[PDB]
RNA sequence: GCGUAGAGCAAUGGCGCGGCGUCCGGCGCCGGCGCACCCCCAAACUGCGAAGCGGCAGGGCGCGCGCAGCAGCGUGCGC
RNA sequence: CAGCGCGGACAGAACCCGCGCGUCGAGCACAAGGGCAAACGCCCGCCUCACGGCGCCCCCCCGGGUGCCGGCGGGAAACCGGG
RNA sequence: AGCUGCGGUCAUAUCCACAGUAGAGCACCAGAACCCGUCAGAUCUCUGAAGUUAAGCCUGUGAGAGCCUGUGGAGUACUUGGGUGGGCGACCACCUGGGAAAUGCAGGUACUGUAGCUU
């Protein structure tokens, strides 16, 4: 069928909400330049919350956004550590899905002490060709209904892109 | 002591005795013109029926 | 303790409703607005009659449940706590002040919350019970025991609608069985010509017949 | 769910800003006249970047619609030998300079010039952007806009204006290099990015005189070519015709009998 | 008794008309103004820039100022026995060109077209005022396919 | 130009019951919540909006020539 | 924007991120009203028009509007700015 | 006839759903040395033309939601003016003019300026 309609990966999104300040973020944000090899964001708290301990403003996670071929090898490296096996309710109303693993280093990255231990959730955006439509600064709309991917066709591509296996 | 606060009862009737009159008939006013459009109004107006360079030929820089 | 209903008879003010400006007001005493099987279906209570206000006054709240009462009581006894539904249409909306006044007078004479009332214009229905058409007599009569609580003039109507849809009972007739009607308790929506057609079959699909 | 009050209430933008067309906060400065000039509303270089190519229009605005003075596009580029690359930054100075000598050329020098003023549109004003080549093209060819080089390359202050780094933007030295380097490096590679390039036959050492040529025959002779283009009624039939009311009537029963 | 700012009491009369929000359109910078032109002052809440006052918001004046963003306004307010010249600033977007004289310029250009060219060919026309209303014209309605009507008082029912 | 009477619950703010539910809770029912219809409404609510009022116009125009430092190809002002 | 929806290790009612919707229900120091969505809101850069001298208007003032000649800031510019 | 640039009207244009579109245009799209801008060439910016009409754009469809127009509601509601009309009042009736709104119902889903391009 048409070239044009074909699933890829938009984007991969990783963050590492630590849920505090300090050391242990600025290590964790040390893990995201380590993976995506990008310099990372870090997430300000939205509120001041009693039974987390974070404050308003304060640093509390760090994320960052990869794309291109360099998403795909961050990508079916953190899903050879789910067996490539994800949830069906993990997938979106919107055509992604997402997963969280629990240390950084089944991705292929030694320990170094010094660094630490931390777990990422993965947010991965799928799209056909034509996104632009509805980024692009100028005449700008929205992408019809047969080009945004439904739950089950980001479910169909993850059998046939990655030999998935659903679950429940 | 405690009276009358306000009316306006036979205030029109009063207005209209002498009846309401008109803003009265004047000369025509610079005030409230514009400073650039006056200032070249009366330029045009000095320099009328002779040019200004034929002005400035007879009385020198008029400035 | 309260005042007489002469002092606050007549829409003399303003609607002077409870708002963000006139708190402080107490709960009216009219508590119930609905009474009988409220329940029951369109179709088990064809008629209807009403109590009209013929005047404009307003109604106070105490004696609207006064009425409430002695209303209810009779369909009670005599038609059955089954054979009815009596809705109260007017609600006690407008707020009633009193001055209560050292004795200062007329000075600051703005008053407190005092009561609420209702606001009833020449026509307008106080009291609407919907029965079977053999309590007929039974509902005349709890409603002339309701307007004896009331002030002025009422007037007891017994209405060509269908219980209490607008519509009258020979069109009502017609069109639950024509399949045009989609009930919604106590009154019922047509079905027309205007929506999709397959949002149009499952309207046929709900209706009532 | 979305409540049905929310489109009847709902009041609907200006038609090309809900078609991402004109920022009418901006449209509105930039035709904004004295009310003591009355009438003469200013003429505004309107410069557009397509897919394909560059437009570029002098206009001013009416009640009716703005009004056409002068147009030019980069796809008339190709009399004056440019035929490939058609939106880069060389088409944008070249379709500026052909507006700029249009223009001129329409009017004749009896009287004094009106200030054309570059409206830019929904691009956005970087330094080195194609919208200022556009810019630069038209100062080139005579038309008075009050310009500074801020964002044009080249540009150190607002009283020097290197022509020589400019210059190697404008023909493509820049360009060049990297099509010289990409074809020794990585042939292949050179064979599939530029194949327009190579069916024009377009080389990169010859990419200099290609564009020093077109902009002498652009200020030589810039007179519009026109085209007839006299009947296209044949294209009518290509067009679908509505329904009258009945027959939407009678699909519709139709519906409700299966 | 109420307070006497600059917009007092202007809830309804400086908002906006339902679904006529927003800026103004840039058309209104392509309309002429002209001195001795009427124009009607209408406040564009939206702009609050020379807003004039509340009280100008219905009324009509002639342009006697022109200035870069705003037009000077002759309107005249009853102070007492007197009308009482203000003169009214405005910006543009306040303002719309009066459709007063609409009709008149209408009626005089023809008409004075009308004198030039009948003085050219050595006529004169008289008088040329609009003539009103005048008494109803005789009919002749013919009952040929028009038969009359019983109108009757019909006996009162009501539906309840 | 107005936003009163009326009208309207469509947004804001209230009032009240039913009806519906691949919603939640409790033990089919009850209670929440959601939706659609509906009900009673508003001096400090308005998708509408009168009667009634308010402003302004019903006279100068057309043409031509001069002038300007304004303007960039007009606008004013003189005749 | 408020808000809603659907996804995501620890993670919970409430940490963060993403996608989708979202006529303004948010925000604009504050009272209320009016106003406002490629903004009048948010963020960032550069700034200090929160300026001098002459006027005029709305007009008791207060406050605001509008010009002219200078001096500037932002911007590619039109423009905008006299808190 | 159409598309496109810039517009005018600012929903008959919005919103949902499903269809179809030869040409050219508009696009999507290929890429990132440069200018430029980012966490991310996603956007913006630059360079390209290999693919594709899948989307956008366009058009059609829908007893679609809304919106628009007509009609109706209705000479109804309300009201200017008048009476030594009525009524204990509440207020009502009459005379003379003016005269609505919501629901309903029917049809409509765009027009247009300028410029360029398309057989
Ligand atoms: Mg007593
Ligand atoms: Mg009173
Ligand atoms: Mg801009
Ligand atoms: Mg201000
Ligand atoms: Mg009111
Ligand atoms: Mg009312
Ligand atoms: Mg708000
Ligand atoms: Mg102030
Ligand atoms: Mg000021
Ligand atoms: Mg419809
Ligand atoms: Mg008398
Ligand atoms: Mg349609």
């Amino acid at each position: 069928e048409n070239p044009m309609r074909q699933i890829r990966i938009e984007k991969l999104c990783i963050n590492c909400c630590v849920g505090e300040s300090g050391e242990k973020l600025n290590r964790a944000l040390k893990v995201l330049e380590q993976i995506s090899g990008q310099k990372p964001c870090t997430g300000k708290a939205r509120l001041t919350i009693r039974g987390f301990g974070i404050r308003r403003n304060e640093k509390i996670s760090a994320y960052v956004t990869v794309r291109g071929e360099k998403a795909r090898e961050i990508l079916n490296n953190a899903l050879k550590v789910k067996e490539y096996e994800i949830k069906k309710s993990s997938f979106s109303n919107t055509g992604g899905f997402g997963f969280g693993i629990d240390e950084h280093i089944d991705l292929g990255i030694k320990y170094d002490p010094s660094i630490g231990i931390y777990g990422m959730d993965f947010i991965v955006v799928l799209s056909r060709p034509g996104l632009r439509v509805s980024k692009r600064r100028i005449k700008k709309s929205r992408v019809g209904n047969k080009q945004r991917i439904s739950k089950e066709e980001a479910m169909q591509w993850f059998v046939k892109n990655y030999d998935g296996v659903l679950l429940n | 002591a405690k009276r009358k606060n306000h009316t306006n009862h036979n205030q029109n009737r009063k207005n209209h005795r002498n009846g309401i009159k008109k803003v009265k008939k004047s000369a025509p006013s610079f005030r409230g013109l514009n400073h650039k459009y006056l200032r070249n109004m009366l330029y045009s107006r000095k320099y009328n029926n002779i040019g200004r360079a034929a002005y400035e030929a007879e009385h020198g820089p008029q400035q | 303790g309260r005042r007489p209903a002469r002092c606050y008879r007549y829409c003399k003010n303003k609607p002077y409703p409870k708002s963000r400006f006139c708190r402080g007001v107490p709960d009216p005493k009219l508590a119930i607005y609905d009474l009988g099987r409220k329940r029951a279906r369109v179709t088990e209570f064809p008629l209807s009659v009403h109590l009209v206000s013929n005047e404009r006054e307003q109604l106070s709240a105490e004696a609207l449940e006064a009425a409430r009462i002695a209303a209810n009581r009779y369909m009670i006894k005599h038609a059955g706590k089954d054979n009815f539904h009596m809705r109260i249409r007017v609600h006690p909306l407008h707020v009633i002040r009193i001055n209560k006044m050292l004795q200062t007078g007329m000075r600051g004479s703005f008053g407190k919350p005092y009561g609420r009332v209702a606001r009833v214009d020449f026509g307008q229905e106080i009291l609407s019970i919907r029965t079977k058409d053999a309590f007929k007599a039974v509902a005349c009569e709890a409603l002339r025991r309701a307007k004896a609580k009331f002030p002025g003039h009422q007037q007891i109507k017994v209405s060509c609608a269908f219980g209490f849809t607008g519509i009258s009972r020979e069109e009502f007739e017609r069109l639950r069985k024509e399949g045009k009607l989609i009930s919604q308790g106590s009154h019922v929506t047509i079905i027309k010509e205007k929506g999709s057609i397959v949002g149009y079959k499952e309207k046929l699909s709900k209706a009532i017949q | 769910k979305i409540k049905k009050s929310y489109f009847s209430r709902f009041q609907t933008k200006l038609r090309r800003r809900r078609e991402g067309k004109t920022d009418y906060k901006h449209r509105y400065n930039l035709i904004r006249q004295d009310v003591n000039k009355h009438g003469l509303m200013k003429i505004r270089l309107v410069v557009r970047i397509t897919n394909s190519r560059i437009i570029c229009e002098i206009l001013r605005a009416h009640v009716d619609g703005d009004r056409s003075i002068a147009y030019a596009d980069s796809t008339e580029l190709k009399r004056y030998g440019i035929t490939f690359g058609l939106k880069n930054y060389t088409a944008a100075y070249a379709t500026g300079l052909l507006v700029a000598c249009r223009y001129n050329n329409k009017i004749a020098g009896e009287g004094p010039r009106p200030e054309c003023y570059l409206d830019i549109g929904l691009r956005r004003s970087t330094r080195g952007a194609r919208v200022f080549g556009a810019m630069k093209g038209a100062l080139d060819g005579g038309l008075v806009m009050p310009h500074s080089l801020k964002r044009v390359p080249g540009y150190v202050s607002e009283e020097e204006f290197d022509s020589e780094v400019f210059r190697n933007k404008l023909f493509g030295k820049i360009l060049a290099g990297y099509m010289k380097e990409m074809m020794e490096n990585y042939p292949e590679k050179y064979k599939k990015t530029f194949q327009e390039y190579i069916k024009k036959g377009i080389n990169p050492d010859d990419l200099e005189n290609i564009y020093e040529n077109a902009f002498k025959k652009i200020r030589e002779d810039p007179s519009r070519v026109s085209k007839t283009h006299g009947d296209y009624s044949i294209f009518k039939e290509f067009k679908r015709v509505r329904l009258s009311k009945e027959e939407r009537a009678a699909r519709s029963r139709a519906k409700l009998l299966d | 008794m109420r307070s006497n700012g600059y917009r007092r009491g202007t809830r309804h009369r400086f908002s906006q008309a339902f679904r006529k929000h927003g800026m103004p359109k840039p058309s209104i910078l392509t309309r002429v103004f002209k001195k001795g032109q009427y124009v009607d002052v209408v406040v564009n809440p939206a702009i609050h820039k020379g807003m004039p006052h509340k009280f100008f918001h219905g009324r009509t004046g002639k342009i006697f100022n022109i200035d870069k963003r705003s037009i000077g306004i002759l309107m005249n307010k009853r102070c007492g026995p007197r009308y009482v010249e203000k003169m009214v600033i405005a910006r543009v977007e306040h303002v719309r060109p009066s459709r007063c004289n609409e009709e008149y310029i209408k009626r005089r250009t023809e008409n004075d077209r009308l004198r030039r060219e009948a003085a050219a060919r050595g006529e004169k026309l008289g008088s040329l005022k609009r003539k009103p209303g005048g008494p109803r014209g005789a009919v002749l309605i013919s009952t040929e396919n028009n038969t009359p009507i019983e109108i009757r008082n019909e006996p009162y029912f009501e539906v309840y």
